[PDB]
RNA sequence: UAGGGCUGGUGCAGGCGUGGCGGAAUUCAAUUGCAAAGCAAACCCGUUGCUGAACAUUACAACCCUUCAUGUGAGUAUUGAGCCAAAGAAGGUGUCAGCCCAUUACAGCCACGGAGCCUACGCGCCUCCUCAAGAGAGUAGCACUGUUUGGGAAUGCAGUGUCAAGCCGGCAGGUAUUUGUCUGCCAAGGUUAAAUAUAGAGUAGGAAGACCGAUAGCGAACAAGUAGCGUGAGCGAAAGUUUGAAAAGUACUUUGGAAAGAGAGUGACAUAGAACCUGAAA
RNA sequence: GGGGUGCCCCCACCCGUCUUGAAACACGGACCAAGGAGUCAAACAGACGCGCAAGGGAGGAGUAUUGUGACAACUCUUUUCUCGUACUGAAAGGGAGGUGUGAUACACCCGUGGCGUGCGCAAUUUUUUGCCCAACACCG
RNA sequence: GUGUAGCCCUCCCGAUGUAGACGUGGCGUGGGGGUGAGGACGAAGCCGAUGGCGCGAGCCUCGGAUGGACCCGCCUCUAG
RNA sequence: AACGUGUCGCGAUGGAUGACUUGGCUUCCUAUUUCGUUGAAGAACGCAGCAAAGUGCGAUAAGUGGUAUCAAUUGCAGAAAUUGCCCAAUCUUUGAAC
């Protein structure tokens, strides 16, 4: 039996979830530590490239 | 963890705690909000009494950053000084200076009793909060 | 600290963690409520229930 | 008893309300008596509307940083409960307190807000869409 | 799924500290595992020359002097293979944790 | 304050002495260790599924 | 470099080995004797060879190399070999990291690949 | 300062000295009489703690007093028995450190000597039955 | 005077790429059932002491006793001594291997390198080159109809009708109309790296996993989109060759047409005998 | 003492299920092996654990690292965002201390607006009174 | 000293139960972090007129005229 | 009696269990990384001493040429090269198919 509770909107209808017969609509963040040492990485050749440039 | 749940209790009960009767089928009472005016008023009216109905003029394209402006009382007014200047402020001597916009407030209300007179930059004020200041020894600097 | 940012050790609860120390020191002591006399063991030929026989 | 209590059953004290039940106890007290200790099973947390307090002697399980600099530096002290367990065994000339309750934010939603006489927070998601004229909203009064 | 969790700062900082204060027992370090029977004190403290060591050799007369060998010898004997299936999932061989030495950089 | 004797990686004996950092006296929390420890472990996780 | 810590990867370059690859892996150690004229510690073993077993159950023998089966990654020696039912004598193979060198065939190629292996100074 | 009181807490329920097989909690600490993991009995827990051991046919004494108790390496004193020692002097000597636990060091003590008796008997036999034997093979230990 | 290697010609340097080669230390000492095993209870004594409940001339081997014959695979195991480590890394080898093999490095060395990219826009010479007006017309706008949007007296777009301004211009400023100010921009032509996606793609390679472990994991660990099914569009399996360290895969005698049986032999074990490890229940 | 197989006297309707009611002439039930069903995500609420507290906490990014390295550490004119310390009206808008004295009033600031019921502590004498914490009711 | 192989000793009162709720230093399975062991003088698995312990889920020993290479106790984390 | 029932030892039938794993699934990174009328992708037919499928190849047909490495291949023949990489070539009948 509903009690006392908020009445819910949780906005989630449309085939987002990946399936048997769905593709989906997701993104995920896995590659965040990758991506960190890749740009830091081309930022230390630009600056080694356009010595003595700032 | 699932090793908490219920289900691990409930291994070899057969039912899992809804009962032989009436038994656990897939959306009685039908699926989210539905119904709310009919088989479900009561619990509407009794919780959500004002849930269905219109109120009120509109405002198209609200730009939020127009309206705001946060409040601060004149009792808070000691957590914003020094941690030294305070406790030796008189009445006729050299006395602290608070910006609240560099503080991220806006408006300055009169609730309670001032603890320590200063010179206040601000806003807006009220009517209350400036007498109060006033009659201390302090004063209220308008800014924009 | 000088390295992270506004932090301090954190204060003990207990001032003194011996605790077995303040029961039995002479303060605590003092006010204990003293010990009362015990009865005998009981020995064998278990007691008698009938008060008319 | 207090001290096998949950947390939410251990509600905080402010400063404030510390100084103003010592003040009102300590200014009927006889000629050559000494103010009592205050003791309070839980955590003491400091008070900016007052800033200006006499010397006070507290017993708690826990002091905010802002607390004990503002009592310390009155010229009080703060105490622990083994110390407290070894000035004063038995708990003479002490003062025993409580914190709040009354004012959470979870005692407000007790209740149904339709019925008559309620005057209950009602479980809002959504603001906006809980809004109702003046006028159809229920009873305020119920004998 | 959510496979990562997050954690106050302040409750991450306690943590290190309470962790720090109970390597200064020695009732605490032994009851946890390790051998330390031949140190001298606790908590160990030696000077800063082991920084210039290049020879394994000299590492290890370090270690036998200052009597932290026992412990390294312990999970010496205790390497052996995993039972079960992680010996298929590159996680063939399993030993116990020693001691840990402190430097005031990665140098 | 206590003091700790440093000692030398050649021989048994003592080449110094240092004052006892306030960091050894602090509490000892084994619940807050256990419970820090639990999450900070599931940092390190690989995700796997099926097709 | 076969070995890594996947496991599943190095069992597979293993025994999917082409057949120049093979040869590097079957090499025995040299004798003391070569060692010390060579400062070689060990070669890549070929037919027309001089090993002595050191393991297993032809412990002690010695024989000339006559075949070298990568294939099946074994090697065959003259006198090492075993009878079947109706008296024909077989070769039984033995694996390379069993035995050692005694005596090595030499040629052109093979000083050029002691000469590159040897450890010196200048 | 961290009090015993403490320390047990932290211990009571893991440690490498703990011993729970069958059900029953029995304790391998070296510095423990009779093996109970009940604290007063955990002598590596204790600030001063005393235990009864054999070395070769005498009564050994091993001793902690309260000094020197962040020093592994001399913590820990030992102390050889005169041959024949009455318990009685031993159960003095373990009273001038534990005092609440005199009446457990005798009984140990006790033990130990009805042990020593008994080693010496058994070897005894077990060489006599040896000489009467014929064996295959005998290994010698090279010197150095 | 000066430049342009992206004006063109003709020459000359280095890197990016591909392939190969190069690193230490025991097959050390004691067996073939039973000591190639132990004890001296935190550390040290100990680089030292002491031995055997499997031998009473050998235990064990199935109702009991006696007698006679048979039986222990391969040392990466145990013990005692060493050695290497800028290398302890995880694969192989007849059992659990730093020192049997291959590996593990540049705090490197060689070959080939047509075009392309990068380097005081790399570096010489000859040629060449250089240093008062206006601003997008079947367009924008408007009407009807339809669709779309959170866009609400109409957010964007499409069809038809109608169809501009620029000597007080046009568009936008989230409630419709007329009039007057203010603010910001100047449609109806075009090009443009980086930071972003790869939700049943490809070519070469790498890193892995608190994942599955042959009815699981892809349908497929195997001559798998195969065998097979349907006129066709399409549908779609089962199946670890896992004997043994090594085929040493059972010569030969004898009964039998053969298949096989009874002996014999190889192997530590054949109740490991060939789709042969273990071998449960019904 | 335990275990196995018979025997004697006594006792004893077939399991699971829906149902007011099953031994049912109500349905599913030949046997064995291996499979086989409250899971993950997101919003909210209550109980319980932990840190800090009129403040709490980030995210995204960045700074320094073949090293247990997709980890761990650091990022402060008072964070750059969010929840909270203040609410009320459809909106324009406005916005809360006590006591004393007078009819944006005046003067002070060691302080529960008052009354009732109220753990504990303090004080009297063989009981009464004071301060009352938390909580509840009534009136400003 | 809630909870056990219950710190120990006396005394008093309750004990059945469908749907359902809650508790358990309650039992069992695959894998991770720690700690401690075992194994060719024989691991896992399998067999049983092999007994012992527990109210019970179950745990342990014995024998194999079975097997031929790995596996488990305790504290915590996790789940196909 | 016989049939039938039960227990123990052994043997059949069957292929579970355990230990193994050159397979699958999931996530991350790096490139002088993106086909075809100069005839692609797909489809058919052929090629080895013994060669059915599969693999490789195209009448130069389990391969010709160059280069690095340095003695094999292996069931039996047979001889006295093989393997990795890649520039030069060959490339049957079709198919956008013209
Ligand atoms: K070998
Ligand atoms: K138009
Ligand atoms: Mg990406
Ligand atoms: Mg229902
Ligand atoms: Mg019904
Ligand atoms: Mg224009
Ligand atoms: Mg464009
Ligand atoms: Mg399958
Ligand atoms: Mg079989
Ligand atoms: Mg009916
Ligand atoms: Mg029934
Ligand atoms: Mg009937
Ligand atoms: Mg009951
Ligand atoms: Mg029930
Ligand atoms: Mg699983
Ligand atoms: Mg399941
Ligand atoms: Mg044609
Ligand atoms: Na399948
Ligand atoms: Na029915
Ligand atoms: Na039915």
């Amino acid at each position: 039996p509903k009690g006392n509770n908020a009445i819910p909107h949780v906005h989630q209808r449309k085939h987002w979830n990946p399936c048997s017969s769905q593709k989906g609509n997701v993104k995920v963040f896995f590659n965040q530590p990758a991506q960190k040492q890749r740009r830091r990485r081309l930022r230390l050749l630009k600056a080694k490239k356009i010595f003595p440039r700032p | 963890p699932t090793r908490f749940k219920k289900t691990r209790h409930q291994r070899g009960s057969t039912f899992c705690g809804y009962g032989r009767v009436g038994k656990h089928r897939k959306h009685p009472s039908g699926r989210g909000n539905a119904g709310g005016e009919h088989h479900h008023r009561i619990n509407f009216r009794k919780y959500h009494p004002g849930y269905f109905g219109k109120c009120g003029m509109n405002h198209y394209h609200k730009k939020k950053n127009t309206t705001w402006k946060p409040t601060i009382n004149l009792d808070n007014l000691t957590k914003l000084m020094a941690k030294d200047e305070a406790m030796k402020a008189k009445k006729g001597e050299a006395l602290p200076v608070i910006d609240l916009l560099a503080n991220g407030y806006s408006k300055l209300l009169g609730n309670g009793h001032l603890q320590a007179p200063c010179i206040v930059k601000a806003r807006w004020v009220s009517k209350l909060a400036d007498k109060k200041i006033r009659k201390a020894g302090g004063a209220v600097v308008l800014q924009a | 600290s000088t390295v992270k940012s506004g932090f301090m050790l954190p204060a003990p609860m207990l001032t003194s963690t011996d605790v077995t120390r303040i029961m039995q020191s002479e303060e605590v002591r003092r006010v204990l409520k003293p010990k009362k006399l015990q009865p005998k063991r009981p020995s064998r030929y278990r007691q008698p229930t009938n008060g008319i026989r | 008893k207090r001290l096998l209590k949950s947390r939410n059953n251990r509600a905080p004290i402010s400063l404030s309300r510390i100084a103003v039940c010592m003040r009102r106890r300590t200014v009927w007290l006889k000629k050559g008596k000494k103010s009592p200790i205050a003791v309070i099973v839980g955590d003491v947390l400091d008070d900016v509307r007052m800033t200006r307090i006499p010397a006070l002697r507290i017993c708690a399980l826990r002091f905010s940083k802002s607390a004990r600099e503002r009592i310390t530096g009155a010229g009080g002290e703060c105490l622990t409960f083994d110390q407290l367990a070894m000035m004063a065994p038995t708990g003479k000339n002490t003062m025993l307190l409580r914190g709040r309750k009354s004012g959470r934010e979870s005692v407000k939603h007790f209740g149904a807000a339709g019925v008559p006489g309620s005057h209950a927070k009602p479980h809002v998601s959504s603001r906006g869409k809980e809004r109702q004229r003046s006028s159809k909203r229920r009873h305020a009064f119920r004998h | 799924r959510r496979w990562h969790r997050k954690i106050n700062l302040h409750q991450k900082r306690f943590a290190v500290v309470s962790a720090l204060a109970a390597s200064s027992l020695p009732a605490l370090v032994m009851s946890r595992g390790h051998k330390i029977e031949n140190v001298a004190e606790v908590p160990l403290v030696v000077e800063d020359g082991v920084r210039a060591y290049e020879k394994t050799k000299e590492a290890m007369t370090f270690l036998k002097t200052v009597g932290a060998i026992d412990d390294v010898n312990r999970v010496n004997d205790s390497r052996q293979i995993r039972a079960g299936r992680g010996k298929m999932r590159n996680r063939r061989y399993v030993a116990r944790r020693g001691p840990m030495l402190v430097m005031p950089d990665n140098k | 304050r206590p003091s700790v004797s440093v000692y030398s990686a050649s021989e048994d004996k003592v080449v110094g002495t240092c004052s006892l950092p306030a960091v050894f006296t602090a509490p000892i929390r084994h619940d807050v260790v256990q419970f820090v420890h639990t999450n900070m472990a599931k940092n390190s996780r690989q995700p796997y599924a099926v097709n | 470099g076969i070995k890594c810590r996947n496991r599943r990867k190095a069992r597979r370059a293993h025994f999917q080995a082409p057949s120049h690859v093979r040869r590097i892996l079957m090499s025995a150690p040299l004798s003391k004797e070569l060692r010390a004229k060579y400062n070689v510690r060990s070669m890549p073993v070929r037919k027309d060879d001089e090993v002595r077993v050191k393991r297993g159950k032809f412990k002690g023998r010695e024989g000339r190399v006559t075949a070298c089966y990568r294939l099946k990654w074994v090697i065959h020696i003259d006198k090492v070999s075993c009878e079947k039912a109706n008296g024909t004598t077989v070769p039984v193979g033995v694996h390379t990291s069993n035995v050692e060198i005694t005596k090595l065939k030499l040629n052109t190629r093979r000083k050029a690949i002691l000469e590159r292996k040897d450890r010196s100074t200048k | 300062t961290h009090s015993t009181d403490l320390q047990w807490l932290l211990v009571r329920q893991n440690s490498k000295f703990l011993q729970k097989r069958n059900g029953i909690r029995l304790s391998s600490d070296p510095f423990n009489n009779n093996a109970n993991w009940t604290k007063r009995q955990s002598g590596f827990l204790n600030t001063k703690a005393a235990v009864i051991k054999t070395k070769g046919d005498r009564i050994l004494l091993t001793t902690k007093s309260g000094d020197t108790n962040n020093k592994p390496k001399l913590m820990y004193k030992k102390t050889v028995m005169e041959p024949g020692v009455k318990s009685s002097v031993v159960k003095r000597a373990v009273a001038d450190i534990r005092p609440d636990l005199a009446k457990m060091a005798y009984r140990r003590a006790r033990k130990m000597a009805c042990t020593i008796t008994r080693m010496k008997k058994v070897c005894a036999a077990r060489k006599e039955r040896s000489s009467k034997m014929h064996f295959h093979r005998k290994t010698v230990r090279p010197k150095r």
